[PDB]
């Protein structure tokens, strides 16, 4: 053997152990390894930043759906989000369409999701995320060489590997289309991408065959082997909203066609043209056809029959009533009418139920749900019935067949793609755990081990629902126990840059320059990395590299307060208190909002173990003048051993003097907090304490006694520990 | 009326004066001038390279047509090409996607002409084109200012107007994608767009698919509609591959219906079903390769 | 000819637009002539910068006329910059920082160091524009299907692209700064900004090396940009911008604008500071650390490097090195990056401090010890003007600004608002806009530098920029002044100020918030959101519209003339027309014949503390309640109540107070109403709505505190469907 033919056999060998690896377990190709290596040439290419994405991600996706847990993740709108959510500990990114469509570019309009941008635009935004995440990443680990070893195991470090599942739409046409639009995303460095099995640019809801949907997939499994890349795959099915398919020929649709008088197409031209006739000039959509006169006389004579000739008679009427306006919502009430007309004569339904109508019932229904309409027809006629049908008839102006919408045709489809794909996914509208069961339950049934995925629609109003807070606040892990293992809000960046661009712009109006401080306010509090923007960015890192281009020649150097009370303070006091009843614990002060952006805050003291020794749940609230109150809604000191030594008492003097608390209120207190509030009186720290018992306890503060106790010098304060 | 009812009323006016020209006589849109006012919004924007390119590359057209002459031309691979050509006095250039294919960029690799590229892809070659005309005038006339009047008239000037019909393809999709392929080649400059009766990525002798012909009208229709928008009278060629095609993706439109084949010994099986059945008794004879019937779940019954 | 007589047609056209109002005090180094011969044959129109350049400029001249200004931000995405027009900003910024932090699928996000190709910033404009326009064909789109009245009763927004943009430095030299500007005025953006700094000279996290260049750079820059849109036929928006304020270094001095602000040495036994470093360095070398070779990048003589070496070992530097180079072994041969930068510090410190650092001025004033008399000389006066004079009056000190120069061949210079000033004023001239780059927000400054720049040009506009990342709480401004802060600008003469990349902050935080909200959560932290949108009826409750589907049907149906196929409420928050049909029957029995309308926003943009407000016809409020729903640790509602009003005094103990309360706890689950710091008429309306029996216990902590508990069964009887017990309410029976 040559050495041009031993390389050859060698990459066969090698491919073929890749096909044969147990990542690609219940996967079909339709193709051989000689097919992938014959298209690699001889100059080699290597997309690491992908493939190795694609390797870590499959293995941490199969982990999640063997302990029946799963990533809940949204589409960020931004680079900085995209950090932004893998800082807070999100492990999975989404890229939907959707945000890209709404976007836009330097040269695309933004516009609804039509997918009629061109195939670059939704990898050309990926790029944008996989280059923010692998800086971040650059940035962190420039920061953590600086850092020593003790510094290392207390700061944390996030995980900024490119886990993208991002949207190839339908492929943007045939085997060419989808093969550039796979390798497009590759070669930015996403691991996972997702194809849709409807036609493109009709987005009345249009299907395609499930042979054109596999060959989508297989096409796009080819380009992946080629590049020597594991990559996720996820095939969607748009079946259960959809109404219309573009082809009868896939055996594997043809039970959900629906069939029946005149056909459908000649009965909505012969309409159109009724009211171009009577003289909505608008209306000439039938001059895109050239139907015979045959069929216009007998689509006229049906329509005059059932009296919706009679309807455009009133609807033109009407139009010429109101002055000649838009015809729109006239027309609308006409053509529903029609088709309720036209479905209800022409007796639409599938051919299962029509055979039905005329073996056991049960078994039929099961062998006509399996079977072609060769096959179902040969069933039927070797078993005496031979009921009239037809789907021609049904079909729309365009040429599509009807089918039958739903869960069932959903499953008929993610089935059939199982073979093809890695994770399958349901489009879905309303958010429903009963009919994501069904689906899964369904392919389960049949594929075990097959993974899939949930969409969760921004829009759908969650509040009408029913369901109650909890249940919400559960239904991702609902989702991931049923195996949908990656879960997402499509375009959630989307809506929440909206709203805070909103507010912003609202705010700067209204309070001008303060609405910038109450940012930088929050920022502090919650310790947000964008409070220093520079060293967010990656300054440190860049300023390396000018020493390092210019040898350290580069001229860096020149010739010629307070904003809150810290977090410090308290830790201080509580040193003391520590130490007066000789407890070993150093103890750490927290003050976050109890959930995020709620002006509910929580103060917690935590052990070196970071157990929650103590907290305080309150709101500042201010009255009409400005003058603050601290409200209380809850309290702990959790262990008993730690009560009654005025470990809260310290709590709240720190808390008076943070925020300026002129009283406190704690709404529903308890016993304990009935006999701490009266003891605080005692101290001096209240003037006043009312208490209707079980409901409010009012307190009012003791300015004179919180100015003594917070004097640098810790006498009195030291007496307060102590006593 | 208030002064926003007269606005439109004005422009919807306007709209129907530019649809009754004789520019667009013989011409069927399925629109009203209101649906393409609609569109429009408040702000202004003028693409006037590809407004008087269009007007004057028509009537040079009808011109030529009345006179029977035409012109003769080839697709420019290059800026410089397409400015040489106008200086050796041909009128108009044509722009292909085959050409545009073979050349690739810096993110599209070079290949066969599938018009596989985004539909972004011709319009940023023609951009180019357009540039490189709009330029070479802005230099010729530079150095003409320079001139006397008797050198004036004894060097000639070269006519540098973008005079192009562009490869828009099969549409590259529904309404929405015709509709901003056609927007693309408007705003660098594009006064002419071919559009093809094909079905997109099915391209290949033999094994042609076309479309039925509402579909392309609507394509057709689609590009007027966005050319009436940006008020551009662009030159919109309608081109069919039927001489050569042998396949069509539907049977839905009777102007088709007297073209299809079919079987008149109907005892046979279908060509699927012998298709699957012989691929599939390789399989079976052991060549793994050939597993393209698992493809589609056909019957036993259809297999006998 | 034809030819000559269509030549003088375009000059004279241009002649007339060079010699309007527009570009008075204006200077172009060109002529009419010259834009022509430019401009070709083919006609070309960049219609969306021209038309948004001509009223954009006459509405910033309008407010610098009325001492107004436009406050704004950079948008992140073109949603935000969408938003803002929504929410009545006139006009938008654009930065490189936020272009810079985005990056694109070819350039790496990083720091604004200005690396991006210089396509970059008109890219990120260009999709603006297009969010804007759209916005406008959407808008109108909607508009056209709404009647006269319903157009009247919702509002248009201005989506007009008023964007002034990042030209940074220009990119480069005029055929650099020509192409940014077209790249600009292309994709229809009608301002930009050029500022004074050298390109590719930007440090981050230090206070030193900022690199100037010369004003005659800086004002071809500005003429460069000038004679692009002229040629284009837009009437743009030039911002000149100085970094001079906290400058250190320039890379030329030979302008004479620069040279009074040049420092040099007076002590001249010193050697050179290029040549004291490079020594510095190779002695660190030479005693074994390898890493710092940086001296190799010069080819300096045995002379210098003497020289500097018998300075360095005087000082003892030198010292500090062998002490530096041992810390480094002791340690064990780790990265010198620290002790190098200690040693550094140190050294440069030293020369300063020996080399005597001042300007020519400050040298000369030092030997005269009139003084004022002089230095109002020194400021105005080029090198050899200053030292002629000097001579002249017998003055003649050691000065020498050569010996002062980096390694790079930076001169040095006094940064500070009197060099900013003298910048600004040699550019004015040029720019319609002046711009002097602050880190500090402080009116004071801010003063000293427009009271100069008018003392010469009363009519010259300026602009302000404000730092996303300055500590307004370190100012020690009350929460008063800093909302007062952009009028104050506004007063003198400042009519476009910009918090530059606001949008990438908030961006920030919000995705922060959403994935915290996410994961603690679930899927309630989408529906806290969406309820959100809802309460102040956000577009986004309704994105599908917002992105402009409406139209996009319409498109659809134009496309297919019809034929396409399109054939195949549960409430969520007790609603504001509830109130209002109370409200009727109310207005009814009173005879008001006023329609009262029911609104319910946040206080202020993104708070928990709401306003209930009831409007008339006319829009004037005759009745709110400022309050705040809180819950406690089980769930269970109160009402905060810190403010209510029934302003017209003929409108009061009528119980339209009692309706609003009724609503507000039905709307809201009240289990009690808190009233913090009541009034006397507090005291008497709760008292009395307790014999109602709206209330069942009412404590009052006189001036402090009402607690109002609700009575569930009587609410109940009220909001039986029938409103008879409602109707008996109203009308006291
Ligand atoms: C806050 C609400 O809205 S209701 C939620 C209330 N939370 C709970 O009931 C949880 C369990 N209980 C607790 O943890 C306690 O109530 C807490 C929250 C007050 C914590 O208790 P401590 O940390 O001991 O409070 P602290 O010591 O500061 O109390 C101040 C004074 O009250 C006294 N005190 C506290 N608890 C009691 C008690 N049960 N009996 C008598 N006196 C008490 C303290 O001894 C001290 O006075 P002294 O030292 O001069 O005698
Ligand atoms: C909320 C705070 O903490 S700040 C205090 C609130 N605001 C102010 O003080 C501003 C000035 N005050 C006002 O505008 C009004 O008087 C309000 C808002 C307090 C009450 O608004 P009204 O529309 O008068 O309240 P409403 O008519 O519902 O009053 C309810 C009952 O109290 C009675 N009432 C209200 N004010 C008075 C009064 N000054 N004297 C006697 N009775 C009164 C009413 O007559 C009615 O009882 P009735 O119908 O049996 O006679």
């Amino acid at each position: 053997h040559t050495p041009f033919e031993q390389d050859f056999e060698k990459d066969v060998a090698a491919t073929q152990r890749y096909f044969d690896s147990s990542r690609f377990a219940g996967i079909i190709r339709l193709y051989t390894a000689r097919q992938v290596v014959e298209q690699r040439g001889t100059i080699p290419v290597d997309h690491i930043v992908a493939r190795e994405a694609a390797g870590a991600f499959y293995e941490r996706l199969r982990e999640l759906f063997a302990a029946r847990k799963s990533i809940t993740t949204f589409g960020p709108y931004s680079p900085g989000q995209a950090v932004s959510m893998k800082r807070m500990g999100i492990e999975a990114i989404y890229l939907g369409g959707w945000a890209t469509s709404a976007k836009g570019s330097s040269t695309e309009d933004p516009g609804p999701d039509l997918a009629s941008y061109p195939l670059s635009q939704v990898p050309d935004d990926a790029a944008v995320l996989v280059r923010a995440l692998l800086t971040a990443d650059r940035n962190q680990h420039y920061l953590r060489l600086q850092m020593s070893e003790r510094q290392r195991a207390a700061t944390p470090a996030y995980d900024f590997r490119p886990f993208i599942i991002a949207d190839a739409d339908t492929g943007h046409g045939g085997d060419p289309h989808v093969r550039n639009l796979i390798r497009r995303f590759v070669e930015v460095g996403v691991p996972g991408y997702h194809i849709e099995d409807q036609r493109p640019g009709t987005k009345g809801k249009v299907l395609v065959p499930s042979d054109e949907q596999i060959k989508r997939l297989n096409a796009a499994r080819f380009q992946l082997d080629i590049m020597r890349v594991p990559g996720i795959i996820v095939a969607r099915t748009d079946a259960e909203a959809a109404n219309l398919i573009d082809s009868r020929a896939d055996e594997r649709d043809q039970p959900f066609l629906l069939g029946a008088v005149p056909s459908y197409k000649s009965c909505f031209l012969a309409m159109v043209r009724r009211f171009y006739e009577l003289g909505v000039k608008e209306l000439n959509g039938h001059l895109l056809y050239a139907l015979g006169d045959s069929e216009y006389a007998a689509a006229g004579g049906w329509l005059e029959r059932q009296g919706i000739f009679g309807l455009v008679s009133d609807a033109v009427n009407a139009w010429r009533e109101d002055g000649q306006q838009s015809i729109d919502g006239i027309f609308d009430q006409v053509e529903s009418r029609f088709v309720a007309a036209w479905e209800d004569d022409a007796g639409l339904m599938t051919y299962g139920e029509a055979v039905a109508d005329v073996m056991a019932p049960e078994e039929w229904r099961a062998f006509a749900a399996r079977a072609s309409l060769h096959a179902a027809r040969a069933k039927a006629k070797e078993l005496g019935a031979d009921p009239p049908w037809d789907c021609e008839l049904a079909k729309t102006p365009e040429g599509y067949y009807q089918i039958r919408g739903g869960i069932p045709y959903a499953i008929a489809k993610s089935l059939a793609a199982a073979p093809f794909a890695d994770i399958l996914w349901m489009e879905t509208k309303t958010a429903d755990l009963a009919d994501a069961r069904q689906f899964a339950e369904a392919i389960h049934a049949e594929f075990p081990d097959q993974m899939l995925a949930y969409n969760l629609s921004p829009s759908f109003n969650w509040d009408t629902t029913g369901m109650t807070d909890e249940e919400m606040r559960r239904f991702p892990e609902e989702l991931g126990k049923m195996g949908f293992v990656f879960n997402f809000i499509t375009y959630g960046g989307h809506q929440i840059d909206g709203v805070a661009a909103e507010e912003f712009a609202t705010a700067l109006r209204q309070d001008g320059m303060l609405a910038l401080a109450r940012l930088q306010r929050k920022m502090r509090l919650v310790e947000s990395p964008y409070r220093t923007p520079q060293t967010l960015v990656g300054g440190p890192r860049s300023d390396a590299a000018l020493a390092a281009s210019s040898g350290r020649t580069a001229t860096t150097k020149a010739m010629g307060v307070q904003t809150e009370v810290p977090r410090k303070l308290l830790e201080e006091w509580l040193a003391m208190w520590s130490g007066h009843y000789q407890l070993k614990d150093k103890l750490r002060v927290q003050l976050r909002p109890q959930r995020a952006g709620s002006e509910v805050l929580e103060l917690g003291i935590h052990g070196e173990s970071d157990d929650k020794l103590a907290n305080v749940i309150f709101q500042p609230i201010q009255d009409r003048r400005g003058r603050t109150i601290l409200l209380v809604r809850d309290q702990n000191t959790f262990g008993a051993e730690l009560r009654q030594k005025r470990l809260m008492t310290l709590i709240h003097l720190w808390l008076v003097h943070r925020f300026k608390a002129q009283a406190v209120h704690y709404v529903t207190p308890t016993d304990d907090n009935l006999y701490q509030t009266s003891k605080m009186k005692s101290h001096g720290i209240f003037t006043e304490v009312n208490q209707e018992v079980g409901e409010i306890i009012v307190a009012e503060v003791n300015h004179p006694r919180i100015a003594e106790l917070l004097t640098p010098d810790r006498v009195a304060l030291r007496k307060l520990i102590t006593k | 009326h208030t002064p926003f009812e007269q606005d439109f009323e004005k422009d919807v006016a306007a709209t129907q004066r530019y649809f009754d020209s004789s520019r667009f006589a013989g011409i069927i849109r399925l629109y009203t001038a209101r649906q393409v006012v609609e569109q429009r919004g408040t702000i202004p924007v003028d693409h006037i390279v590809a407004r008087e390119a269009a007007g004057a590359f028509y009537e040079r057209l009808r011109e030529l047509f009345a006179a029977r002459k035409s012109i003769t031309t080839f697709g420019p691979y290059s800026p410089g090409q397409a400015v040489s050509m106008k200086r050796m006095g041909i009128e108009a250039i044509y722009l292909g996607g085959w050409a545009t294919s073979a050349k690739g960029s810096s993110t599209e690799d070079p290949g066969p002409d599938l018009a596989s590229y985004p539909l972004s892809q011709v319009p940023d070659d023609a951009a180019v084109l357009v540039r490189a005309l709009l330029t070479a005038d802005r230099n010729q006339h530079y150095l003409r200012l320079q001139m006397s009047e008797r050198q004036r008239a004894a060097t000639p000037a070269y006519d540098f107007r973008p005079f192009i019909i562009a490869d828009a393809d099969t549409g590259h999709g529904g309404d929405p994608h015709v509709r901003n392929l056609i927007r693309r080649f408007v705003e660098v400059g594009v006064p002419g767009y071919h559009i093809e009766d094909q079905r997109p990525g099915t391209k290949k002798q033999g094994g042609k698919v076309l479309v039925p012909s509402d579909e392309q009208i609507k394509r057709l229709n689609a590009a007027r509609f966005q050319l009436d928008i940006m008020r551009v009278p662009g030159i919109i060629v309608a081109r069919t591959d039927a001489e050569a095609a042998n396949l069509i993706d539907s049977r839905a439109d009777e102007r088709d219906q007297p073209f299809l084949l079919g079987a008149t010994k109907l005892d046979v099986p279908s060509y699927k079903s012998c298709f699957l059945a012989m691929v599939r008794r390789f399989y079976e004879l052991g060549v793994k390769e050939l597993n393209g019937h698992l493809l589609y779940a056909l019957g036993d019954s259809e297999y006998a």
